[PDB]
C-alpha cells in the first residue's frame, strides 16, 4: 500500500503547486496573461515559468 | 490631508474615454495594463482625491 500512497502524495503535491503564485500577481496563467501587455506578461510569465 | 473617498459599484463603464483624452496627461497603473481594463473588471472600485 506505500508506494501506492507515496506515488499519489507526489501527484497531489505536483497538482497542487499549480495554485502557486511564486512571486506572480496570479497563479493562473490566462488572468495575467489578460491583464497585462506583453512586455511585463513576459517577466510574470517567465517567472511563472521557472 | 483630507483626501475624499468614492465607491464605485453596480456600475458599467468604458475606461477608454479616460485614457485617450488628452486631458488627462499623467497616466500610470501598477499591475494592470491601461488599454486592457475595458475587458478587467472588478469587484469595486475606490476613488480617492485630492
Amino acid at each position: 500500500q506505500d508506494v501506492v500512497n507515496q506515488n499519489a502524495q507526489a501527484l497531489n503535491t505536483l497538482v497542487k503547486q499549480l495554485s502557486s503564485n511564486f512571486g506572480a500577481i496570479s497563479s493562473v496563467l490566462n488572468d495575467i496573461l489578460s491583464r497585462l501587455d506583453p512586455p511585463e506578461a513576459e517577466v510574470q510569465i517567465d517567472r511563472l515559468i521557472t | 490631508y483630507a483626501w475624499n473617498r468614492k465607491r464605485i459599484s453596480n456600475c458599467v463603464a468604458d475606461y477608454s474615454v479616460l485614457y485617450n483624452s488628452a486631458s488627462f496627461s499623467t497616466f500610470k497603473c501598477y499591475g494592470v495594463s491601461p488599454t486592457k481594463l475595458n475587458d478587467l473588471c472588478f469587484t469595486n472600485v475606490y476613488a480617492d482625491s485630492f
